[PDB]
């Protein structure tokens, strides 16, 4: 099918900034392109169609341009309500296809995370599993490296991260990284550590515990 | 006022079918195409097909290999999408959307989960504050299907609360943590209880989280 590739995949901006998002179609689609805005939990909202025509009511700060394969959405002066994910779509030929989205997030000053570690509860251990939770609280920017070490050995493949949406009040992120092990594997080791690298930290921060202490 | 209202969340086993409705109002149903589009991570937004309710003509994305049937009842201004031979990869939010030039009005979405997993309520484990800010939480582990709701102190505590999105485990069950930061000084005097509801399993859990 016709692949629609947006650039960049995300960008950080401030209120008042001019924002440009590009969309490249893998084959010519004329001017049969639409742009949408989507906010978490909600359906996409139509902004532009026929490449350059604003949909009913859409403010004039939004503009679309292009034909053929190269399309551009410009937001001339970003407003608070404009932080969202934006998608292009072609409807020139079948199947209709959408871009992967470009998230426009809120720029703010760098904020280092506070880091907390939680050993498995005795309650959980009673049930035969062991989850170790590392929490990164209220940091910015989003990019953060969180590595698990067990007895000082770097882990792969046995942890999962989850992140919040940018905070309504301070525009930061928070993040959990959870190491999940069988009780049997958990009890074979002593030292559990999560190491956090972030632009706001002059060197990586480690939080650790000794099993059972 | 143009309004598209879809039916509620569905949970299916592989091989089953699902049928989602889209009740249209506020415009002449027979004069606009009505499409179905789904959204999931890793494939993103994917167009499925349309119906033109004026004559019942429908066209489908060939990638679904005939698994999609879209129908419309012009007497009730309602459209339906039935997807058969479901697989786990069909897990997504499904939308109906009206077209003019682009998709101008959308339904609210319908979550469809396809899994071999069986309904299971969560285990709720404390994330005890240890040792001027303390973090504590609850690990809400091994439930199916989504969603759960989590509150703190029956909704009295909202500041500093982060309830993370669930992650699907290799087991086919979901897990998440909900955390809150509070003053360390408050740990000796203020009680912290997470309230967890999982309607599909008729679960209501309250877990007191205390220092150790
Ligand atoms: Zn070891
Ligand atoms: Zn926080």
């Amino acid at each position: 099918d016709i692949q629609m590739t947006q650039s960049p995949s995300s960008l950080s901006a401030s209120v008042g900034d001019r924002v440009t998002i590009t969309c490249k179609a893998s084959q010519n689609v004329g001017i049969n392109v639409a742009w949408y805005q989507q906010k978490p939990g909600k359906a996409p909202k139509l902004l532009i169609s026929s490449a350059s025509y604003r949909y009913s009511g859409v403010p004039s700060r939004f503009s679309g341009s292009g034909s053929g394969t190269d399309f551009t959405l410009t937001i001339s002066s970003l407003q608070p309500e404009d932080f969202a994910t934006y998608f292009c779509q072609q409807y020139d030929t079948y199947p209709f296809t959408f871009g992967q989205g470009t998230k426009v997030e809120i720029k703010r000053t760098v904020a280092a995370p506070s880091v907390f570690i939680f050993p498995p509860s005795d309650e959980q251990l009673k049930s035969g599993t062991a989850s170790v939770v590392c929490l990164l609280n209220n940091f910015y920017p989003r990019e953060a490296k969180v590595q698990w070490k067990v007895d000082n050995a770097l882990q792969s493949g046995n942890s999962q991260e989850s992140v919040t949406e940018q905070d309504s009040k301070d525009s930061t992120y928070s993040l959990s990284s959870t190491l999940t092990l069988s009780k049997a594997d958990y009890e074979k080791h002593k030292v559990y550590a999560c190491e956090v690298t972030h632009q706001g930290l002059s060197s990586p921060v480690t939080k650790s515990f000794n099993r059972g202490e | 006022q143009v309004q598209l209202v879809q039916s509620g969340a569905e949970v299916k086993k592989p091989g089953e079918s699902v049928k989602v409705s889209c009740k249209a109002s506020g415009y002449t149903f027979t004069t606009y195409y009505l499409h179905w589009v789904r959204q999931a991570p890793g494939q993103g937004l994917e167009w499925m097909g349309w119906i033109y309710p004026g004559n019942g003509h429908a066209q489908y994305n060939e990638k679904f290999k005939g698994r999609v049937t879209i129908t419309a009842d012009k007497s009730t201004s309602t459209a339906y999408m039935e997807l058969s031979s479901l697989r786990s990869e069909d897990t997504a939010v499904y939308y109906c959307a009206r077209s003019w030039e682009g998709f101008d009005y959308w339904g609210q979405g319908t979550t469809v989960t396809v899994s071999s997993a069986s309904t299971k309520g969560p285990s709720v484990f404390p994330l005890a504050p240890s040792s001027g800010t303390a973090a504590l939480g609850c690990l809400v582990k091994d439930y199916f299907p989504e969603p759960v709701t989590v509150s703190w102190n029956s909704g009295a505590l909202t500041s500093g609360v982060h309830t993370f999105p669930a992650v699907l485990q290799s087991s086919g069950l979901y897990s998440l943590s909900s955390v809150v930061t509070v003053p360390s000084s408050s740990l000796g005097t203020q009680t912290y209880i997470c309230n967890v509801n999982h309607k599909p399993s008729n679960t209501k859990v309250d877990k007191k989280v205390e220092p150790k």
